[PDB]
């Protein structure tokens, strides 16, 4: 039996990438309650007329 | 990644973290011996399926290994240094794992309980809670050559099998142990504990149990809870709202 | 500096619409509180005495109130005070269990 | 990929934080979004004694 | 390897050993600055051999 040191025995591992994405984020569900509007300048102004 | 923050002056450079975990393989063996004369001197075919018994004896190891994992999940460690089922799993308020850690719980405990616990896992995402790594495929050897040293010097046949494999844990956020009765309240408590876990930095993880593992002695309660269409919830007949959501795994701990 | 830099930037904004189309219930997720919110929202009026037509469509709850939501909206026959009765508010509302992602 | 996911998650963290702290942020009519004093004037032109 | 002996009887299984050693490496930097004007009027070519 060859008495190898501790560091050499610790280097004798194989790298596996099964844990790559970590834990996935929660589902996205903001489109159900919000209205999406695109702005083109410094700010948007909205205006409506009373009855 | 760090959460996006409002940009007022100059970009503030932040930090991230990386994690690591290791599982070591172990070797296994099993052998049996029958004399050559007795093996070759049967006409009933009674000693014939020794090779089949070899295969069926080495094909049952993974179940034993995996289920012995869960059972002793309160002692063996996980990637963060604590035990798999522990009430002190550190969760930091920064993405780089730097800050005042708050101890998060992985166990649901009932007062003065002396029964068999049951487990709730989430086997839906990419990484399953438990890992089973196989180093070398099982090899079955039957020493029957007439010039074999053992055959030559002892007139005895040797039948042996050997495997090299192990098992380990995955993410602690994906498994919850309930040390309590298998009732509706404990089941929902475990569900809500699993659903409330979040990563470092306030990151919201979407976790939801998909399997429930119970021992053989809890099959009565499991079948009385997860299969009854109309059950009793507080001395009243109400519809089962958790029928068809979880999958039952009655493990013999093979 | 012998450093590698990774950076991201976006230009977005979030704002409020009409206050008349939302109601916050600071209570328990019981049938009575849900009906109180429903009727309160249906009682809103515009300027000058006009009668707007509004009624809830979505219900948003934290992940800590999932038990009460599933035991109230997704039960065909539930308990109404120690007697089993039919559920009259099963498909009326859409449940959004938000993790506040 | 991680920074792409962090950028993508933001619209939900924005919208759902708006409902949550709707008791303090102001809305178009001047008061907070969730409030117990939201004026409803008796005249179409927005002039009278608010209720 | 163990020294060779005279083979009388059965062979004896001896042992061996292994060693280890690691060296970490460092980074060195060095810089010098010259104005754009004084470098772009080199008719002679005196500042050219700085590499």
């Amino acid at each position: 039996m060859i008495v190898t040191p501790a560091s050499i025995k610790a280097l004798m591992t194989s790298w596996r990438k099964d844990f790559q994405g970590g834990l996935e984020d929660a589902p996205s569900q903001y489109n159900k309650i919000a209205m999406v509007v695109n702005s083109s300048t410094r700010s948007n102004t909205y205006g409506w007329l009373g009855k | 990644f760090p959460t996006l923050k409002e940009w007022v002056g100059k970009r503030t450079i932040q930090q991230m973290e990386a994690h690591g975990y290791s599982i070591a393989n172990k070797t296994f063996e099993g052998t049996v011996g029958i004399s050559r004369d007795d093996f070759e001197d049967d006409n009933l075919g009674i000693y014939a399926p020794i090779f089949q018994e070899m295969g069926r004896s080495a094909a049952v190891q993974p179940d034993e290994l995996i289920f012995k994992l869960l059972k002793d999940g309160f002692t063996q460690p996980c990637y963060d240094g604590q035990n798999f089922f522990d009430k002190e799993h550190p969760v930091y308020p920064n993405v780089d794992g730097t800050g005042s850690a708050v101890n998060t719980s992985n166990i649901v405990e009932q007062d003065s309980f002396s029964g068999l616990p049951f487990y709730l896992l989430d086997c839906s995402r990419a990484v399953k809670p438990l890992i089973f790594q196989e180093r070398r495929k099982p090899e079955l050897v039957a020493r029957t050559r007439i010039d074999d040293d053992h055959v030559f010097m002892d007139n005895e046949f040797l039948f042996g099998a050997s495997t090299r494999r192990a098992a380990g844990y995955g993410f602690w956020q994906m498994a919850v142990a309930v040390k309590g009765d298998l009732t509706l309240d404990n089941l929902w408590k475990g569900w809500q504990l699993m659903r409330s876990f979040e990563g470092d930095g306030g990151k919201k993880l979407g976790l939801k149990p998909t399997h429930i593992v119970v021992p053989v002695g809890l099959e009565k309660a499991a079948e009385q809870l997860l299969n009854r269409e109309l059950f009793a919830d507080g001395n009243t007949t109400v519809s089962n709202e958790m029928k068809g959501k979880l999958q039952l795994v009655v493990a013999d701990y093979l």
